[PDB]
RNA sequence: GUUUGACCUCAAAUCAGGUAGGAGUACCCGCUGAAAAGCGGAGGAAAAGAAACCAACCGGGAUUGCCUUAGUAACGGCGAGUGAAGCGGCAAAAGCUCAAAUUUGAAAUCUGGUACCUUCGGUGCCCGAGUUGUAAUUUGGAGAGGG
RNA sequence: GUUCUUUGUAAAGUGCCUUCGAAGAGUCGAGUUGUUUUGCAGCUCUAAGUGGGUGGUAAAUUCCAUCUAAAGCUAA
């Protein structure tokens, strides 16, 4: 069907037409009446298939068909395992609400807490968060109007499970009343810990759909965006997509390199939904283009046939990286050929992939071929504010990246030299950001 | 008694500043400040208050004289 | 008198008594060329007098009020930097390329902490002596501090070999002799 | 007379300490040295236990959970210089 | 005072900040070696 | 600013570099008068804490006090040598067996600066003639003790006042 | 360089401009104090005054004063007697300012002298003061940077 | 009320988003002495920063309440 053609309030039906959706994917399609029946649900359904979208109307209907006041309660609570998917849903969401009358927020551990602190005593009438700031924020914030729980919806307990919150879900769920509260959960696989949680928090009794060689190269950690800068002019008229991890990095290397001129194409959460559609569009049929874009954006979407997978920032999933590097040899005949940056501190990374048996190939770095932009770079940043701003966001959201990582073996942050990434940044001197260290 | 001063903390070094106060727009641009001080002394030229100092040395020339 | 009694009785009951090892750092200053070549630096980076700047804006708003806009553009100022908040300030981000601090400061409490401070920012600090003298270099009576951050590309190079010369003749030498109790001999 | 929850004011003492005041403190720490009871306090750590030490130091102060800071503080004091 | 003045093997230590937190007190008397500790807690200046 | 690294390194008073400081400083100040006149504050961000500005107008004077309060007694020997000058605060900076040192600012009310600037300016009004002999100062009115607070009850000269309400009778035209 | 100069300190000025004292003292505020006197300091009022408050409630909301609380609580050879306060009702109602992180792309601040002017001041110029911090902005009820 | 001028990328306010987000130490407090009926003063000692002050509360390895001291002004 159509999702113009069902019943919803005229904000959503704006919402849903500037988003540029008018079809169901078939999955939402089969979801979405039970979505609007008021039934618990559990889902296996592929990251990316719009499946945000597909709680975030039914949620929206909730509070429409409630219309209480941004003191009155939270109602509608979003746990999502990653900060940049927790980034994405987010950014997905803002417009949504923001034709409605509600109130939308963040909690992430990585963030200011006073700042969402003083945001839980305002009141947040749409929390979206991270399963490890919510045990703080519920213990330690007072006065925060808790008693509601209009529903409760996870997103790849997969992720939770693998990361290693569900003792934190537990206790959430301890703290988290049930007779209010309907719980809706997507995961594309499950487990039977998944179940169990499944079990505390599906209040009725639920009915659920169920539907090579790799680049390597190590560099430093000051000299890899150049690198990057210096193969991506090499490769110039040649279609590459880059993988990051931080929306603001994604900004903020497409202003650069559209500062630098070569025509790059940007792809993040932060992007609005239909421009990000246009980007996509205008990459696939330019066929000669350079695209920027994170982890998990790019996972939401099938990925044209690629002269170039290039990966700069550290995995979302390195699992679905090993999977998605097959299924992007089966499925494309012309060859794609991918490769990773590394930096000296993460070759157990490498092994990794001799655990995942895949051969690799070790691709050189010339010290003489060096772009040596970098003073350019600096005399830029002290130049421009507004680069000066978006240069520490994207310096910002990347420790926060690593903050937010899984794999500590392979990712340490008292491993890393944070004046060389400064300097990759181009600042001389690294800025503060109020990280645990 | 005496003894020599430890200097535990001192030698680790601190890569990032304390805080993280975000950067001003008037540390980029050209400043403010003069420039209203500027437009003060133009309306008081504009009064004439304020002798132009190509005018005060053509005074000066004739007055020497 | 009672003044100069007093003026000649000071120096002697400090040098009598143990100091701290936090003071006589002072007066393990800088030597005679070092100093030279550093008050040669600055000397290029004088800030702007209260009569050239109060000229220059004279100039100016005279162009403007004929008007005869001549253009929009100044690269920068660059000079010393020497309010004590300010010199602190500078730090803490970093921003200090070099400090000098006046080895004479009479409530020495305020200078104290900014060996140790630009040690743990490794911040290339210096102590130089006499505060007269960089109150000179920054059109002040006394100024007891000196902060340099912003330096021409003409200049640069200068600068980098002048840290590296500080660091050997500062850094290295007085660095041990800096942790042991100063004075104590009687007068 | 039913119910309404008002945001709770808690003053900004009362938030936490920043990474700036705890730097202050520490860079203070090493510069001030000790005191000279506190030159005595860790020599009767280290001579005769925590015990006489928390005694020592409550008898220096006026109270006791002052003197558990004090022992705490000059145990980490210890454990800054020594081993490292 | 009179107290004080009756059992010698008591002691007269200065007065404690919390009428609430108690577990400390064994500590001190764990730090004074004392087999019955006696704690005096004046609410409101009238009850004792 | 550096104020902060003032105030806790002035928390640690006997720690070694300070009693150096202390010790030099007595000595140095026993060889002056019992009161003189200080170029600069000693500690100076008590004295911004206090209210200290430095510009014209603003006159630090160092008080010597043998062992009312001493605090009071050392802010009315300077309000009693400079009259034309308004006490407005002090602070403690050393002490003696023999004496302690305080360190007092006062503000004229005759400098420009001060008539001017409206932030400083209603010192110049005549009912803040001499504070310290009235105990309208932080140290007087902490002798005097007014604060909020059950704590603070009826003492010395609130106590003449509330014997003051024992000693007087209050009759309305209509008796009640 | 045995010279010269920055400072810093301390003196001196028949230098310029100001200011303190004494009287009175009904009321006010401090200090001292017997069987009150005294001292010191002000004003038309003074003081106090914007909670490190009161409460335990369906909470209240700077200070001041009146009525009530109340001759109660409490204290006292629990003898002589001493002797409150919360709340309530009313009068009156008013709130503000500093001190903490940089303006560093320009100490932007002010006294004083002089020349004029529309003079409880203004403008200009010049000495000074001031970075050992004068301005703007911010006093938690936050606030700041940006967008 | 009339009348003359006042802008210079001048100053401010409201909502939303983002990034931050620093405060009164010889003080608090403790002991003693005097003084007062609990404060004040002297002498000695002398702190903390999710801190501190104060009060109820307990089904008890308690919870909750309520303010921000050690700076200042303010008519009626």
């Amino acid at each position: 069907e159509k999702f113009e053609e069902l019943k919803l309030s005229q904000p959503t039906l704006k919402a849903i037409e500037k988003m540029g959706f008018t079809t169901m994917t078939s999955v939402q399609a089969r979801t979405i009446p039970p979505l609007l029946a008021g039934r618990d649900v559990l889902g296996a359904a592929k990251t990316g298939s719009g499946k945000t979208l597909a709680f975030l109307i039914p949620a929206i209907e909730l509070l429409h068909s409630l219309k209480f006041k941004p003191r009155n309660g939270t109602g509608i609570i979003v746990i999502t395992p990653t900060r940049e998917l927790a980034l994405q849903i987010f950014g997905v969401a803002r417009e949504l609400m923001e034709f409605h009358s509600q109130t939308f927020g963040i909690v992430i551990g990585g963030a200011n807490r006073r700042q969402e602190a003083e945001k839980l005593m305002k009141g947040v009438n749409m929390l979206i968060a991270t399963p490890g700031r919510l045990l703080d924020h519920l213990q330690n914030t007072k006065g925060f109007v808790f008693k509601n729980l209009k529903a409760l919806i996870i997103d790849e307990a997969d992720r939770i499970l693998e990361i290693g919150f569900e003792d934190e879900m537990r206790q959430i769920i301890k703290i988290l009343p049930n007779e209010d509260r309907q719980s809706m959960l997507f995961s594309a696989t499950q487990t039977t810990k998944v179940e169990d949680l499944a079990r505390i928090s599906l209040r009725p009794g639920p009915l659920f759909i169920n539907v090579l060689e790799q680049g390597y190269v190590v560099c430093d950690s000051d000299k890899r965006f150049l690198l990057l800068f210096s193969f991506l002019k090499r490769n110039q008229k040649k279609k590459i997509i880059v993988f990051l991890s931080s929306c603001n990095s994604v900004k903020y290397y497409a202003e650069l390199l559209n500062y630098i001129d070569l025509p790059v194409l940007e792809l993040h959460g932060k992007q609005k939904q239909q421009k990000r559609t246009n980007t996509f569009f205008e990459f696939c049929n330019a066929e000669r283009g350079i695209l920027i874009c994170t982890d998990v954006a790019a996972r939401g979407l099938d990925i044209p046939a690629v002269d170039w997978i290039i990966q700069f920032d550290p995995p979302d999933d390195p699992r679905d990286y090993i999977h998605r590097v097959g299924r992007t040899a089966r499925g494309t005949k012309g060859k794609g050929k991918s490769l990773m940056f590394l930096t000296p501190n993460e070759l157990g990374f490498l092994r990794y992939l001799k655990a995942s048996k895949v051969p690799l190939n070790e691709y050189e770095f010339p010290e003489n071929k060096i772009a040596n932009v970098q003073s350019q770079l600096e005399k830029l940043i002290k130049s421009n504010y507004y680069l000066h701003q978006t240069a520490k966001d994207g310096y910002r959201s990347y420790l926060q990246a690593y903050a937010s990582h899984s794999l500590k073996t392979v990712y340490q942050i008292d491993k890393l030299d944070l004046a060389k990434v400064a300097k990759s940044y181009g600042f001389p001197v690294p800025p503060k950001v109020n990280i645990t260290i | 008694p005496y003894e020599p001063l430890i200097d535990w903390f001192t030698r680790h070094e601190e890569v990032m500043p304390l805080t993280a106060v975000p950067e001003p727009k008037r540390r980029f641009v050209p400043s403010k400040n003069e420039a209203k001080r500027v437009m003060k002394i133009v309306r008081a030229i504009r009064e004439g208050r304020i002798i132009p100092p190509k005018k005060l040395k053509e005074m000066k020339x004739x007055x020497x004289x | 008198p009672e003044y100069v009694r007093v003026q000649r009785q000071k120096k002697i009951l400090s040098i009598r008594l143990k100091v701290p090892p936090t003071i006589a750092q002072f007066q393990y200053t800088l030597d005679r060329n070092t100093a030279a070549e550093t008050f040669k630096l600055f000397n290029k980076y004088r800030p702007e007098t209260a009569a050239e700047k109060k000229e220059r804006l004279t100039k100016e708003a005279a162009a403007v009020a004929e008007g005869k806009s001549k253009q929009d553009a100044s690269p920068k100022p660059y000079a010393v930097k020497y309010g004590l908040n300010h010199v602190v300030a500078l730090i803490e981000n970093k921003k200090a390329k070099l400090v000098l601090i006046a080895n004479d400061v009479d409530p020495i409490e305020l200078v104290v902490f900014l060996p140790a401070l630009c040690k743990k920012m490794g911040v290339p600090y210096a102590i130089v002596k006499g505060k007269a003298r960089l109150g000179t270099l920054v059109n002040q009576k006394t100024s007891a501090v000196a902060a340099l951050t912003e330096v021409r590309a003409e200049d640069e190079a200068a600068l980098a070999k002048l840290v590296s010369t500080i660091d050997a003749n500062f850094a290295d030498k007085y660095d041990e002799v800096k942790k042991h109790w100063g004075g104590g001999i009687l007068g | 007379v039913t119910s309404m929850t008002p945001a709770p004011k808690i003053s900004y003492k009362k938030g936490a300490a920043s990474n700036r005041t705890k730097f202050v403190r520490s860079l203070v720490r090493e510069i001030a040295g000790l005191s000279p009871y506190e030159r005595r306090l860790i020599d009767l750590i280290r001579n005769s236990g925590e015990k006489r030490a928390r005694k020592v130091a409550k008898k220096r102060l006026g109270s006791f959970t002052r003197a558990k800071a004090k022992v705490e503080e000059m145990n980490n004091i210890i454990a800054a210089s020594r081993r490292h | 005072q009179d107290l004080s003045g009756l059992l010698p093997h008591s002691r007269k230590e200065p007065k404690l900040d919390t009428k609430k937190d108690l577990q400390q007190l064994n500590e001190i008397a764990e730090l004074y070696n004392c087999n019955n500790v006696l704690f005096f807690e004046a609410r409101k200046h009238q009850d004792l | 600013g550096a104020y902060k690294y003032l105030e806790e390194l002035q928390r640690k008073k006997q720690s070694d570099v300070l009693r150096f400081l202390q010790r030099v400083r007595v000595w140095e100040y026993r060889q002056k008068n019992v009161i003189h006149r200080a170029a600069r504050p000693t500690r100076p961000d008590k004295a911004r804490r206090l209210g200290y500005k430095a510009k014209q107008g603003f006159v630090i004077y160092r008080v010597r006090v043998r062992r009312r309060s001493l605090r009071a007694t050392a802010e009315e020997r300077v309000g009693r040598r400079a009259a034309n000058l308004r006490v407005l605060n002090s602070y403690w900076v050393n002490q003696d067996s023999t004496y302690k040192y305080f360190e007092v600012i006062l503000v004229d009310p005759q400098h420009k600066a001060i008539r001017r600037d409206a932030r400083y300016n209603w010192i110049c009004d005549p009912v803040h003639k001499h504070r310290e002999a009235r105990g309208l100062t932080a140290t007087g009115k902490k002798s005097r003790g007014i604060n909020k607070g059950h704590k603070f009850n009826n003492t010395k000269a609130g106590r003449r006042k509330t014997w003051k309400r024992q000693n007087t009778l209050s009759l309305w035209r209509y008796r009640k």
